[PDB]
DNA sequence: TATAATGGGAGCTGTCACGGATGC
DNA sequence: GCATCCGTGAGTCGAG
């Protein structure tokens, strides 16, 4: 069909590679294609420079590094459960100061798990995404006191864990108080350490209000640089003996040593910039010919007091400025990891110098793996920013990729944040989107990188402007952080223009993020697009201009949670961002260069290119995802097509055609149905059901591990006591079953025997035993089992074992048995379907076809929405999808509206009347005139005031198709619905929750250990919480039983629940419950804490609840 | 306050 | 992610 | 009876001694082999209880006919294994030391 | 202290803390046996004193005590009683309870005020006691057991 | 309607047929549209063969024809064979009313 | 440091080992007190580390070995790039050593986990939670067991009550032990042959109202 | 069982909203 | 009498 495109505004730049962010910041970490010599100094290299030399005499030095090639290809790591990674060597050299004995060799230093090329990487055989971390930059900021409004706080700021945060502060004494460690000392002293005199700070800070006299002390001048600091180390070292070489080795440690105190390469920059020097190294000071020399400190206090007096030139921060805040990406997280596990290894290196032979010693003698591997390997399995990938569909991973988050190790805490972080700022413009974020706790904390966003090599956000000269806007692009954004101003994208000339007088533009109308030859920049203010999940929503932010944030975040469908289809009204997002997440398979398809296979693409070459391109197919979706792909090519560099070849997962595809475009109706909609319940049709639209592929794995026991060992087998035939039907010859086989909840997916534990027959089984004459076998049956509510088809058998090939599995495992359960799920009543504008609902009612409202010409609806879901949430961009998609259902063409840009009302119109033409005029050829119901209908649209009276029928229809309405004819009677009812096709997707998923009921089941209460989980079988909320319902309810029902009966009272049993079972009513096992642990617990708990009669006489059991 | 500190001081004694 | 169940 | 009142009070070391069936001498828990309680242990059967049920830690006596009878070989008390939920041992310390609770 | 489904130990915090415990305490009985000096004495006896202090209540005073390659505090007494997932709030003023179970939900127009519409596994699996008197009140089972093991497999059900 | 599908080398459903371009999936989702008219009142179940192979594009007409049985939409495309590509299957239709899910 | 041990805990050690030192130490020989002072601290301190850290309790020649084990696996896999396979190390070991034995050792090695740790983000999840109690019976095998005991006290009245109570003597559900043909028939007073051939008759009846009424059938597993 | 070896390291940083105890 | 320090609180089910 033809796909029609609005809009006028046109895309100077297209948008950047969206995984960019990721690989490149893991590509400049690494260097692994740059040769040794020429890798700059960064990332692990620079964390090898940090750490090396070692020395304490031997010395142990660096030279280069290298990464080889990872052992097992990334598919192979998948199912193998291993980790992609390559193996990390490293050219080192001994050299004895004394002998002169030099000795070079390579050590292996462990591994370094590697990114793949969609950005993520493989942990475990798990797919884990690496989440950018947004903090505060380091560097110096001045912040205004909230004691004392006159007076400043000024602070100093490192990388964190880099060392310690550093306050400056004028005391209301007069003298000037440093923070460190929190321990407030006068800044004088550690002046006189730096090697100031009075002098000095006379000259550079006399020209103030006389501040400078606070820093004037006659007993600090007294004593000599050595004095001072011997002072210095006994105000912050109490206890610790003030030897001189110990105090300057703590001082520098503190202050001068690039192995501990760091500022970043951003800090640098920006205490340069705000403090109007120029730093040497990246510390606050350093350790030349024996002395102390101050980089910092100085102009710091300068720039304090030049605030303090009102000095012009001179002004606070806002830390929440993203001018201020930076972005740690993966690159720096995991070489950060690299940094401390280095320390560690160079911590075991020295202690190895110091003792053993020392003589023969070899850079491998010294040399111990384990901390670095220990390290890394924490970081990639246990950090909070390294996460289990979202793969819900495409575009879930994606965004994760993109993903900001203000969390995990020295960020924030919530419960400890604030309104001010989780606002947006105004410089998020750009960078940061103001719509996407979750609804709950993380709200404002968790964010996503904009469109046309970029992270520096310092690591801030920058955003592209085109470049106006004199009211031309040239094609010139510039990104900028938000502080050189802070010093232009920027006209809207949308502002007219005549070729490269702006064609308004008064053109609207930022002036610091604040709204201006100014003049063109004011104007110094322009916006490249309206989609750069916004994320990738954001920018798929069309009409979004229509929208309240809020329900736009709810359509934006469930996109991500949209299921993978057979069927699925590209949306009628599209933003035209739909295919690049496809092309970005690597789902779809495409052609590397110009020729000609050779083979076309479900399995495999066969191409000859240009070149003459050969390359084949398999296909994933029916793979299971980390949430359980299926995610194969299809090929969209045939035998001998010719292909241009760039055609699509196969079809990924939720794509159709090279189009992002998250569900069905179905015709809607928006009208009340019955009840059946009311509170935002949707109605569907059977119709789709029987075509299949809103089917999904879902596979679960299951996993049985036969191991070696003291009491005999566990065996994968089709032999399995007291079962018969029929159980065993589906079982192969080894015990597990077979492909293609059906299994429903109860069948048995693999056979397993363990060995009785040593059992002593109850004197009723040994009887029995005699009665029946039947030996008590020693193995019993353990057999993986279906679930309750899970079942399917069986599409897949993994069989690992010991003493096999290749195979080797954790200490004590014989075997391990992997059964894949794929079933394909259609809709059902209790899943959840939603639009892109945030109309979200559960199917409530499937109705037949006869039943469904429908169309003068006999065509049913799909879906009947619910019209009061609109007003309150205010969104009316699915309003506009809907007219649109109307026209498109009857011209039978697509759109692309872009946000901000796109088809407004007129042009919906005119297609509406093509549409309207194409829906009766046929219909009036056919020979058919008005319906008499039509007629009643045209009455009553006539006195609402839509239609204008005393035009014929046909006028008055295309009037009330022209504001998107239409005839309808309730299904049950045959009688028109007595208005004109809104009619279109609409974009829905079917959501991750489903109904399947989340039944649970259980009568009785496992119990927990030490509380003896039902476990908790639908995968437990365990039972619902009641809670102290639930508790004081039932309490206000006043129902006394049923509240002791479920503190005794129902859970925890162990004789009580028994009798209760088996008193139901035996047809008897429930007896009186007894003391709760939780209590009497309770009571154990505080007599393990010696106090004494008893519970007495109103004798004031000790009642025993432990029925002597505890006492002697 | 720190156990280490303080018995490295008492050991620091004799 | 909580509030009415965007995510 | 019927329990209509609950007391809390402090414990005498003689009340905490009374309530212990025994004195934990070793810090060991069960052995790497045999995958059962030490003597003088955290776990041991002497003191807390009989891990089956009405069978002894030798297995000498395997039946609810031997009720509250100590074996002589294996000093395990044969009854009801949920005992080991109900009975307190105790520590003796070299030191008198102070209740956290009470002092901070 | 459990062995779980792999065949490896799982073990409360409280036996690592009572383990440091008696092994300071009998280190300490065996210094004393011996004479040791003062100054050596002293300090095992302030360790035995911090060793009681971090198994009664962790963390209370000074650092809390951690097992080795952990951040993570130890789970004392005082932190098994006390807090939203202490022994009180947690496992005795609410508790997991049995015959029941959850869904989404759905609005039927059509029932009466008094009505809700009950999937019929869930109510299956919730009345089962009841179901399986009921199926040997009638002739669909001999006896409790035969119905029940009838009712486990689902294509067992008629 | 056609109420079972049995294909040679396919265990079920979510697998591949080698030299097949369509999935089994899409193959069952083409075979689910065809028109089987039965000329014959009292014949309740027809099992119709497909059997073919090479580069071919194989439609609703290379069934083998049954007696009283006619397909009223021949035309309807079931799968995209390959060189090699080799299909072969055999659908069961049966008489019914209403819809009847599997 | 970092061995499993306390640095207090250590230092305390090595004062135990210290005072060893100094009741074993010969002035006579000249040497500082140094030099015989460190090697009874170091002993003393590695026993401790080999006594104490690990929360199942190892002898200390077996801790030696599995040190050893871990020595050479980690030379060989700085050696191979790689880590190296039971059979590897097994050869690395020298003789004595295959597969099954460096499996066995390593597995005899392995640590308990804490039932406190968390499966989660939040405060919310302990591993323990998840870890269901098979030492208590479940309602249904009690009230399956109780059903038993009627439907053999059912089938045991049907006999009469010396047949009956020979049997329930026989089979131990009278004081749950089984008495011996010998106490049976000095009990009821008549010879051993007797007393087995009326608990023969007994269990035959059983046998025969088992095949009419199959009330017991279902008990069998 | 013996050359002599004699004071430890890591902190870790954007919450208030406080309650009662303690301090010029 | 009034600044200052230390300890203890900071929503619910669900899955994990
Ligand atoms: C390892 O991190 C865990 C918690 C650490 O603790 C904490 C303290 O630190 C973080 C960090 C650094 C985050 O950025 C979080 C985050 O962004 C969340 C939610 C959290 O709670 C986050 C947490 C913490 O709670 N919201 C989202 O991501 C939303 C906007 C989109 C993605 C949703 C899917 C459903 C997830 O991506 C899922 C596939 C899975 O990956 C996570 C649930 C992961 O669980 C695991 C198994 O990986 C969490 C994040
Ligand atoms: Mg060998
Ligand atoms: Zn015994």
């Amino acid at each position: 069909m033809e796909i029609k495109r609005f809009g006028r505004i046109r895309e100077v730049i297209p948008l950047p590679p969206l995984t960019e962010i990721q690989v490149e910041s893991y590509r400049r970490a690494l260097q692994a294609d740059v040769p040794p010599e020429k890798r700059e100094n960064v990332g692990i290299q620079a964390a090898f420079r940090e750490t090396f030399p070692i020395e304490e005499g031997l010395v142990l030095d660096f030279l280069e590094y290298r990464l080889g090639e990872p052992p097992f290809p990334q598919d192979e790591c998948r199912e193998k459960d291993l980790t992609y990674q390559a193996p990390l060597y490293a050219r080192l050299q001994l050299i004895h100061k004394d002998t002169g004995l030099i000795k070079e060799d390579e050590v292996f230093l462990g591994h370094i798990p590697l990114m793949t090329e969609d950005g993520s990487f493989i942990i475990n055989g798990a797919d884990r995404v690496i989440v950018s971390q947004i903090h505060r930059s380091p560097g110096v900021y001045f912040t205004p006191d909230p004691a004392r409004p006159g007076r400043y706080i000024a602070s100093i700021i490192p990388l964190p864990k880099r060392g310690p945060w550093i306050d400056l502060e004028v005391e209301p004494n007069g003298v000037v108080s440093m923070k460190v460690n929190k321990r407030k000392f006068p800044l004088v002293l550690l002046l006189r350490v730096l090697g100031y005199d009075q002098e000095t700070l006379a000259r550079e800070l006399g020209a103030y209000g006389e501040l400078v006299q606070g820093l004037m002390d006659e007993s600090v001048f007294a004593m000599r640089p050595e004095e001072a600091l011997i002072r210095l180390f006994t105000l912050l070292r109490p206890g610790d003996p003030p030897k001189r070489d110990k105090a300057v080795a703590y001082v520098y440690g503190l202050i001068a040593d690039p192995r501990r105190y760091d500022l970043g390469e951003a800090g640098r920059y920006k205490a340069e910039e705000k403090l109007g020097i120029r730093l040497s190294g990246r510390t606050l000071a350093r350790f030349e010919d024996g002395e102390f020399k101050d980089e910092v400190f100085l102009p710091t206090l300068r720039y304090l007091f030049a605030l303090t007096a009102g000095v012009p030139g001179h002004e606070v921060d806002d830390i929440d400025h993203l001018g201020n805040r930076r972005i740690r990406t993966v690159g720096e997280l995991m070489t950060d990891q690299f940094r401390v596990g280095l320390a560690r290894l160079a911590r075991g290196v020295r202690e190895r110098m110091l003792m053993g032979s020392e003589d023969s010693l070899t850079p491998a003698k010294l040399v111990n793996s384990r901390p670095l591997e220990a390290a890394i390997r924490e970081f990639f399995s246990r950090s909070q920013l390294s996460q289990f990938k979202d793969e819900t569909n495409p575009l879930s991973s994606l965004r994760h990729k993109r993903r900001i988050s203000a969390l995990g190790p020295g960020g924030l805490t919530r419960e400890r944040a604030g309104f001010d972080v989780r606002d947006v700022h105004r410089t998020h413009y750009g960078r940061i989107c103001p719509v996407e974020t979750p609804e709950g706790a993380n709200i404002g904390l968790i964010t996503s990188l904009a469109a046309y966003a970029r992270v520096d090599e310092l690591g801030f956000i920058r955003t592209p402007y085109r470049r106006v000269v004199g009211g031309v806007v040239t094609d010139e692009v510039v990104y900028m952080t938000a502080t050189e954004e802070d010093r232009y101003t920027i006209a809207q994208a949308n502002t007219p223009l005549e070729g490269n000339r702006i064609a308004a007088e008064r053109v609207v533009a930022r002036r610091k993020g604040e709204p201006v109308i100014v003049s063109p030859e004011e104007v110094e920049f322009m916006d490249v697009s309206p989609k750069q203010v916004f994320s990738v999940n954001t920018n798929l929503i069309p009409f979004l201009e229509h929208d309240d932010a809020n329900r736009a944030l709810m359509g934006s975040n469930m996109q991500t949670q949209a299921v993978p469908l057979i069927r699925a289809q590209a949306p009628v009204v599209m933003t035209g961002l739909e295919e690049r997002v496809v092309r970005d997440s690597l789902a779809a398979l495409y052609a590397e260069e110009d020729g000609e398809v050779a083979k076309v296979d479900g399995n495999r693409i066969v191409v000859r290119y240009e070149d003459g070459r050969l390359v084949e391109y398999p296909l994933r197919r029916f793979y299971r995802s980390n949430q359980g979706t299926a995610l194969d792909q299809r090929p969209r090519v045939v035998v001998g097509q010719r292909v241009r560099k760039g055609d699509l070849l196969a079809d990924g997962p939720a794509s159709e055609n090279g189009f992002l595809a998250l569900g069905q475009n179905v015709l809607v109706a928006i009208m009340p149905f019955d009840g059946y909609n009311f509170e935002d319940a949707i109605v569907i049709s059977e119709e789709l059901l029987k075509r299949d639209f809103y089917t999904s592929i879902h596979i679960e794995r299951y996993e049985i591990e036969a191991r070696d026991t003291k009491l005999g060992p566990e065996r994968i087998t089709r032999d399995i006591p007291h079962l018969s035939e029929a159980a065993l039907r589906d079982l192969d010859e080894e015990g597990v079953v077979r492909i293609g086989a059906e299994v429903k909840p109860g069948d048995i997916l693999v056979g397993r025997t363990s060995f009785k534990g040593e059992s002593e027959p109850t004197p009723e089984e040994r009887l029995l035993r005699s009665i029946f004459g039947e030996k008590a076998r020693d193995v019993k049956d353990t057999s993986l089992r279906v679930p309750p509510g899970e079942g399917g088809i069986v599409v897949r058998t993994v069989r690992l074992r010991r003493g096999d090939p290749g195979v080797e599995l954790k200490p004590g495992v014989r075997e391990v048995v992997r059964v894949y359960v794929a079933q394909k799920r259609k809709l059902q009543v209790g899943d959840k379907l939603a639009n892109r504008h945030g109309n979200k609902g559960v199917v409530a009612k499937i109705l037949p076809v006869e039943d469904m409202p429908h169309l003068p010409d006999g065509t049913p609806v799909d879906v009947i929405l619910n019209p009061l879901g609109v007003p309150s949430r205010m969104n009316l961009g699915q309003i506009l999808e809907t007219h649109l998609g109307l026209a498109g259902y009857f011209l039978g063409q697509r759109y692309i509206s872009p946000i901000f840009d796109g088809a407004k009302e007129p042009e919906i119109k005119e297609l509406l009347a093509q549409a309207f033409e194409v829906y009766f005029g046929k219909r009036k050829g056919e020979g058919f005139g008005v319906d008499k119901r039509e007629v009643e209908v045209l009455r009553r649209a006539e006195k609402l005031g839509l239609v204008t009276p005393g035009k014929t029928p046909e006028e008055q229809l295309k009037e009330l198709f022209l504001q998107g309405k239409v005839v309808l004819y309730d299904g049950r009677t045959g009688e028109p619905i007595e208005g004109p009812i809104v009619v279109g096709q609409m974009f829905i997707m079917k959501l991750y929750h489903m109904v399947e998923d989340k039944m649970h009921a259980r009568s009785t089941g496992p119990y927990s250990l030490i509380t003896q209460q039902p476990l908790g989980g639908k995968a437990q079988f365990g039972g619902q919480r009641f809670g102290e909320m639930e508790v004081w319902a039932l309490e206000a309810y006043g129902a006394a039983h049923t509240l002791q029902e479920m503190l005794t009966l129902k859970s925890d009272d162990i004789e009580g629940r028994n009798a209760a049993y088996e008193a139901i079972i035996k047809g008897e009513d429930v007896p009186e419950p007894s003391v709760p096992e939780s209590f009497r642990v309770l009571v154990k617990e505080l007599q393990a804490l010696a106090l004494d708990v008893q519970t007495l009669d109103e004798k004031d006489n000790p009642v025993d609840i432990f029925e002597g059991l505890a006492s002697k | 306050s720190d156990p280490v500190r303080q018995y490295l001081h008492e050991i620091g004694q004799v | 992610a909580x509030x009415x169940x965007x995510g | 009876k019927e329990v209509r009142k609950v007391r809390i009070a402090l414990a005498s070391p003689e009340k905490i001694r009374s309530w212990s069936y025994g004195e934990v001498e070793k810090p060991e828990t069960i052995n790497y082999r045999t995958l059962k309680p030490e003597r003088d242990g955290l776990f041991d059967e002497r003191i807390f209880g009989p891990i089956k049920d009405y069978e002894c830690a030798c297995g000498k006596y395997k039946r609810q006919r031997f009720e509250g009878k100590v074996c002589e070989r294996c000093g395990v008390e044969v009854t009801k294994s949920i005992v080991r939920r109900y009975r307190m041992g105790h520590i003796e310390l070299a030191t008198p030391a102070a209740h956290i609770w009470f002092v901070k | 202290m459990v062995q779980v489904d792999g065949g490896r130990f799982a073990t409360s915090d409280l036996n690592d803390l009572y383990r440091r415990l008696i092994n300071r305490n009998n280190r300490l009985k065996k210094l004393l046996a011996q004479g040791a000096p003062e100054i050596i004495i002293r300090n095992e006896k302030r360790m035995l004193q911090e060793a009681v202090d971090a198994l009664l209540d962790n963390g209370r005073r000074g650092a809390p005590v951690t097992n080795p390659g952990s951040d993570r505090p130890l789970r004392s007494l005082t932190d098994i009683l006390s807090g939203k997932q202490g022994r009180f709030r947690q496992n005795l003023l609410g508790k997991r309870v049995d015959y029941s179970g959850r869904s989404v939900i759905v609005v039927g127009p059509q029932l009466k005020l008094h009505q809700c519409g009950l999937p019929k596994r869930m109510a299956l699996e919730l009345f089962k006691p009841f179901l399986l008197k009921k199926m040997e009140e009638k002739g669909i089972a001999p006896n409790v057991k035969a119905a029940r093991r009838m009712l486990e497999r689902q294509r067992d059900i008629k | 309607a056609v109420t079972s599908v049995y294909i040679e080398d396919v265990l079920h459903e979510f697998s591949t047929i080698p030299g097949v371009k369509e999935d089994v999936v899409e193959i069952i989702l083409n075979l689910k549209e065809l028109v089987v008219r039965f000329l014959n009142p009292s014949l309740q179940t027809v099992t119709l063969l497909l059997k073919a192979e090479g580069p071919k594009e194989v439609k609703a007409r290379d069934f083998l024809p049954v007696a009283d049985v006619e397909i009223m939409n021949p035309d309807l495309h079931i799968a995209t064979l390959e060189e090699g590509g080799r299909l072969n299957m055999e659908v069961r239709v049966d008489r019914g009313v209403g819809y009847v899910p599997a | 440091t970092g061995r499993g041990l306390s640095f207090l805990d250590l230092i305390q050690e090595g004062n135990q080992g210290l005072i060893r030192a100094v009741e074993k130490f010969e002035y006579k020989r000249r040497f500082k007190f140094s030099t015989y002072a460190t090697w009874w601290i170091r002993q003393a301190i590695n026993r401790a580390i080999a006594d104490q850290a690990r929360t199942i309790r190892i002898p200390v020649h077996m801790v030696e070995t599995i040190n050893k084990l871990s020595r050479t696996a980690r030379q060989l896999q700085q050696e191979l790039g790689r880590e190296p396979t039971y059979e590897e190390i097994a050869e690395a070991m020298g003789p004595g050593w295959d597969a099954k034995r460096v499996e066995e050792t390593l597995k005899i090695a392995q640590e308990p986990v804490s039932l406190e740790t968390p499966i989660g983000d939040e405060k919310d999840s302990f591993y323990g939670d998840f870890i269901p109690d098979e030492h208590l019976p479940s309602p249904v095998d009690a009230a399956t067991q109780s059903l038993l005991s009627e439907e053999l006290e059912k089938a045991l009245s049907k006999l009469s009550e010396r047949e009956a109570m020979v049997l329930k003597l026989r089979k131990g559900l009278i004081d749950g032990r089984e008495h011996t043909l010998e106490e049976v028939g000095a009990f009821f007073g008549v010879t051993r042959e007797r007393i087995r051939q009326i608990e023969n008759k007994a269990l035959r009846k059983l046998k025969y109202h088992e095949s009419r009424t199959r009330k017991l059938r279902d008990f069998l597993d």
